[PDB]
């Protein structure tokens, strides 16, 4: 049962790095919209939602092929350990 | 400055011979000391004329000359153990030269090498040169296949030899070419993939019959 | 491009139906091999100069029966 | 004293010098700090040197390796980009392993690449190898073809002695004397 | 005194010096602090040293290992990368354990890389080895090949005595005397 | 007094000196603080010292162990990496226990890595070992090969007496006399 | 006064001194505060001290235990790591308890490692042990091999007397006199 | 400065012989101590001319001369237990040279080594050279196979040998080659696995290999 | 001379090798084709070897 926990702990390691890179790009540009208003504040709260959306979908586009390579390699290893 | 001081510290790996055509020849032993003594004479720290000779290359320069003025001659090798008096190992059973024209051959070979004094021609036997090559090839326990023909012997070593048989065959061919030279007998070491090392048989109705040596080999399922 | 000087049949993993068909010109009658005896294989270099004695030796070494 | 090449590389200028000195014309390597090197020949020796630049395709391009076109620092790694990055390091390690034999000055090894046999259910084909070599002269260069075939035979899974090809030759005659200055 | 190489490493510069002293030309090593080294020769020994740079492919490249193409900084690791990083460490431990024999100056070991068996449904093939060695002269180097095969036979799972190939030689003649300064 | 190596380590500099003193040349080790040691030889011994640097491939590399490729500081580890770190810790422990026997000066043990046995339905294979040793002279070392074989036999699961190969050898002759300074 | 090793440890310097004093040379142990200890020798015995450093592989390195490869401060702990951090404590507790017998000065015990027995449906394999010992001289050391085997027999589940191997020996001749200062 | 003081402290592992051709020969004992005295003459701290001799190199130096001026000669080894009177071991049952020809051979071999005084030629027997090799091969309990043929015998030690029968044979071959030379009798330690590894075969004059329960193969008669 | 070296055969490939020394073909049944034998054998008296091997193995034969 040692690979039973290893396959599970790989997924909890995998959701960490797979989710951290889109969260930090929804947080750095959220800091950057707030840093800019130290002068010329002029805020409405619904303004940076569109810039946050273009930020995460741009980094999703650049990180798209690596997301498919990690998800296919982890897909292949678990069924090689399941059947064999 | 003398020539024998411009060379290295040890005055034993070179040997300066005075030439008859007013030159000075240095007799090295291999290619590394030949390039050592040619960097000296090429950078230009010497006034008069000098040359570098060698056992391996002045036998090839004299064999290019020998096969345009004396074709169909049967010989083996020129040995330079005393460079002021070389020995010419001529064959006996394959040439028809008399004594008066062996004198003309020795007088014409003396004029090609101005460092020599007298070329000594001796007639080695043609049977012992191949019998030594077979008695030494049987002693190393090597598979072989002799192919005798008129005016030449050839030994073929085929098969999937291992590392010890390759190292012994390479050390025997290199120790034989230095003595006799590859003019009369030739080796054909090659590597194919068959566990029968060269030999092949056919089987019908009586047992096995040894086939004749050919170029096609049967690939080994094993 | 087929280099052997003499005559003979070189077999490389022939399956005893295509092997005895090659002996069907020296044996001047057609050969019928059964279905259970068509699963054994043979390889080597053979030579037919009296095939009624070669078949007699080979049917004892391989283990076979034949009838003409 | 008319210049003909500038902004070169340290490995390129020693090759342009070693080619021009073979054809009885001398060159000068002028350093320039940040910009690079420069090569100047004499004035009457300009017509011959342009013809040997055109003939020999100088300056030499940098040598290409298969691992350079699938870089490890890239953010993608396909199984094709791993089977082509492993084979491109084996044929470099075999070439460096061939320069330490007795009497070899240079060598070059090529492996046959198979990349899609593991994706499909079909078994992979056999492996083919090819090698070139340059030996020092004075060597009996017919006998060394079996030591290289013995060395290359079991450095892989299953190759035969007929799927390996070694084509080797002896080096050229040495250029030891100085070319000479054009007297004008 | 014209320079021909600069910006070299220490290990490359000691091999350029050890090659030029073999051919009767005298070189000088100049340290330049942060920028590395530089090798300068005399004036008449320039036309020969630029010939031996092209011939011997100098400066030498750093030696490549297979464990450099698959670094451990990757967050994920395929089983092909793990089995190649394991084989590239047995490939260096065996050649570091061959230099501690009696008479060996240098060695070089190669293992056959089998990659597709751990992910397909196919059984693995056998494993092949191939080694080179350089011995001190005066040694019975035909009898010294039957204990390297014995040493390499049971360092793996199942090899045979014909799947291992050892090609070894003796060392060259020693270079002990000084080159000699070019007089004019 | 010209230098030939600098920026070294305390362990490497004590081995370059020990190689040079075997061949009748004297070196001087110079400390340089955090910049490492440096090794200087005399002027006429400079041509020979580069020849023994090139021949013995000095300076030595640090010795590689298999556990360095799979660090324990990683977060999640595959079973293919944990079994490879276990066999590499046993392989160093048998080597450190062989040096405490009667007459052994140094030893080195290798072990077969059966790493793809638990992944499929094939049974795991038998294991192989291979050891080297250097004995102090004065000992009839033909009879010392069976105690090490009996010690290594039932130190694992199931080995046989023909899957263990011990290749051992006596040490070289001692070096007790001074090299000697060149006269000037 | 020439240094050869500096920055050593406390138990490392008592090993280097005890090796040099066996071969009739005299060393001096100098502290350095935060930098650790250091060992110097005289001038006429510098060549022998370098030769016995290279031969005996000094200085020594910390002994390796299997529980250093599977540390207790990790966040996750596989059952292979828990099963090997438990074998690595009986492996060094039988060694601690073997030292309290009558006559033994040092001992080292190894156990066979079985890891994949509990994972799949195979029954577990038998356990194999091996031990070394160094006895004080004047003992009938052939009749003391059945008490180590009796003590080792029922410290596990089920081993036989054909799966336990004890290899032991007597110590060397005692060194009591001082080496002696080099007179000149 | 004398040459006896220019070497190391131990003045017994070398030996200086004043030559006849105004030189000074240094007699080492192996190859590690040969380079110890070659560094002295090559770094230049001696004025006159000197040379370094060994026993294997000096046996291989005057063996080139006996392959050119006296071919088809049967000899074993030149022993240098006292360097002023070497002992030349010649074969008794394979020579046809008289008393005068042995004297002119000793006088022509004496001039190649200028440090010697008088070469002593003794005739060794031929059956004792193979009797000591077979009785030494039987004492170590080694399996072997003797192949007698013309002008040399050959012992072939093959099979899958273990680790103790390699070490017990390597200590006998180096002690036999050191005293008898590798000119007459040669050993072949060819270590290989079992040929026809797991295949049932029917040996003897009509042979076949069973590649499978249903596969026959007819190579050479196993 | 002759002989057969068996390495884990199956009592049908062994007895067909004796089918040349015996001058008749041998027919081995199905239940007696499961036992195995290994070792160097030599055929110089096959009628006495069949009577001794059929009693040490447990067999009945009929010509």
């Amino acid at each position: 049962m040692d690979d039973l926990v290893f396959a599970g702990n790989k997924a909890l390691y995998l959701v960490l790095i797979l989710s951290g890179w889109p969260t930090i790009v929804a947080t750095i540009i959220g800091l950057l919209v707030g840093l800019f208003q130290t002068v010329t504040q002029l805020q409405e709260q619904t303004l940076p939602f569109g810039i946050k959306l273009l930020g995460v979908c741009l980094c999703l586009f650049l990180l798209s092929g690596w997301y498919g390579e990690v998800l296919l390699s982890y897909g292949r290893q678990v069924i090689f350990l399941a059947l064999a | 400055a003398e020539l024998d001081s411009l060379l290295g510290q040890e005055k034993e790996r070179f040997q300066v011979l005075p030439g008859r055509d007013k030159m000075l020849y240095v007799a090295a032993q291999n290619e590394r000391d030949t390039l050592w003594a040619r960097q000296v004479l090429a950078r230009g720290d010497y006034d008069k004329n000098a040359r570098v000779i060698n056992e391996n290359e002045e036998n090839k320069r004299i064999s290019i000359w020998l096969d345009t003025y004396y074709p169909q001659l049967a010989y083996y090798r020129i040995h330079f153990d005393e460079p002021r008096k070389p020995v010419f190992w001529l064959s006996r059973q394959r040439n028809t030269m008399s004594k008066k024209e062996l004198e003309v051959l020795s007088q014409k070979l003396r004029a090609l090498m101005p460092y020599a004094d007298s070329v000594n021609i001796t007639l080695m036997d043609d049977v012992t040169a191949a019998g030594q090559a077979e008695a030494g090839l049987k002693q190393q326990a090597l598979p072989y296949s002799r192919r005798n023909h008129k005016g030449g012997v050839t030994f073929v070593i085929q098969g999937a030899l291992d590392d010890v048989e390759i190292l012994r065959a390479r050390q025997f061919v290199d120790s034989y070419y230095r003595t006799w030279g590859g003019r009369y007998v030739q080796f054909a070491i090659e590597l194919k993939d068959d566990w029968l090392k060269g030999r092949s048989f056919q089987y019908g109705a009586e047992g096995y019959i040894k086939m004749s040596p050919g170029h096609w080999y049967f690939p080994s399922p094993l | 491009k087929i280099p052997v000087t003499g005559s003979g049949f070189v077999a490389k993993d022939d399956s005893l139906r295509t092997f005895f068909d090659a002996m069907a010109l020296q044996l001047k009658e057609p050969v019928i091999v059964s279905k259970m005896a068509a699963r054994k294989k043979i390889t080597g270099n053979f030579e037919f100069h009296d095939p009624n004695a070669l078949l007699e030796k080979l049917s004892l070494q391989l283990g076979l029966i034949w009838y003409f | 004293d008319k210049d003909l090449l500038k902004g070169l590389d340290q490995e390129q200028a020693n090759e342009v010098i070693a080619v021009l000195q073979m054809h009885n014309i001398e060159a000068n390597k002028i350093d320039s700090g940040k910009l690079g090197y420069s090569i100047t020949v004499a004035e009457p020796d300009f017509t011959a040197a342009v013809y040997w630049i055109k003939t020999y395709q100088l300056p030499p391009r940098p040598r290409v390796e298969i691992a350079q076109m699938f870089p490890a620092d890239s953010l993608v790694s396909s199984p094709r980009a791993e089977k082509a990055r492993l084979y491109s390091a084996i044929e470099q390690r075999l070439e460096q392993s061939l320069q330490t034999m007795e009497g070899v000055l240079s060598a070059r090894v090529h492996i046959s690449y198979d990349i899609d046999a593991g994706e499909n259910g079909r078994p992979p084909k056999p492996v083919h190898l090819s090698a070139l070599a340059v030996y020092e002269r004075g060597s009996p260069l017919a006998h060394q073809i079996s030591d290289i075939k013995r060395f290359l035979k079991n450095s892989f899974a299953d190759v035969d002695y007929d799927n390996i090809s070694v084509v080797l030759s002896e080096r050229s005659d040495a250029q030891l004397q100085a070319p000479g200055t054009p007297v004008k």
